[PDB]
């Protein structure tokens, strides 16, 4: 899950 | 008593400096802010479906600061990023919350999000929040004693986000580390700031303030499409 906060982390 | 050694000079300038450059609207917040219309946010005869459209429209990029005030802290990039994750659904409630409670006005009784929308204690309970609405709102009426800046938020924000109590953590050893280098440096700086207020123990005690807040994660919890999916993934 947490497809969106895991993008935003590795941004 | 003991203020900050070399080490948490550094440590206090850097999570300051995460702060202020996350902060919304920094310093101009009470200039750009605008209060909601006052129509919206009174009691139904549920929830107010105008006032919960706006407070959906603001959470997004609220959450969103606060993920950038985590990646800015050399101490949270190291972890894995399923602990970053499990950390940042557990304080994210508890930051933003406090964030809002430093931004109390008395003079209208209102606190501010985002940094330009004003907000009653009654607004932020019918669009939602309930309680919780005046869980916040006492924060920060009692938060006016205590005089915090922004270093005191930071290492406030810090102290919650370093949380080895959420659960499914693998590095909850590492994670209690870090927190006891900034409860030090929290400590230290209290001390050497010398409020005029017991300062510490009353602190402490709002720390478990801003936790209760947080776990109301499921009393507080409209089809969840309404949601924007940034705040369905960290509740
Ligand atoms: C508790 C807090 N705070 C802030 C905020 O901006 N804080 C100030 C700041 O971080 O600078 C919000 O924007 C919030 C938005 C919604 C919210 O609940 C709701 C979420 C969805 C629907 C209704 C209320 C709580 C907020």
């Amino acid at each position: 899950e947490n497809a969106l906060l895991r993008y935003l982390l590795d941004k | 008593k003991p203020e900050p050694t070399d080490e948490e000079w550094e440590l206090i300038k850097t999570v300051t400096e995460a702060h202020v450059a996350t902060n919304a609207q920094g310093s101009h917040w009470k200039q750009k802010r605008k209060f909601l219309p006052e129509d919206i946010g009174q009691a139904p005869i549920k929830v107010d479906l105008e006032a919960f459209s706006h407070f959906t429209k603001i959470i997004t990029p609220a959450i969103t600061r606060v993920v950038d005030f985590a990646k800015k802290l050399p101490m949270f990039c190291e972890l894995p990023c399923e602990d970053q994750i499990i950390l940042l659904k557990g304080c994210c409630m508890e930051i933003m919350s406090l964030r809002a409670a430093v931004r109390y006005d008395p003079e209208s009784e209102t606190l501010t999000l985002n940094g330009e929308m004003a907000v009653t204690r009654g607004q932020l309970k019918n669009g939602g929040l309930g309680v919780v609405s005046d869980a916040i709102f006492d924060l920060g009426m009692s938060l006016s004693s205590f005089n915090l800046d922004d270093t005191e938020v930071a290492l406030l924000q810090a102290v919650l986000l370093m949380s080895s109590d959420r659960p499914g953590l693998a590095c909850v050893e590492r994670i209690e580390k870090y927190q006891d280098s900034f409860l030090l440096a929290f400590e230290h700086y209290i001390n050497y700031r010398k409020h005029h207020v017991h300062f510490w123990p009353k602190l402490l005690m709002k720390v478990t303030d801003l936790r209760m807040i947080g776990a109301c994660h499921a009393s507080w919890f409209c089809p969840t499409e309404l949601f924007p999916p940034l705040f369905l993934e960290v509740f």
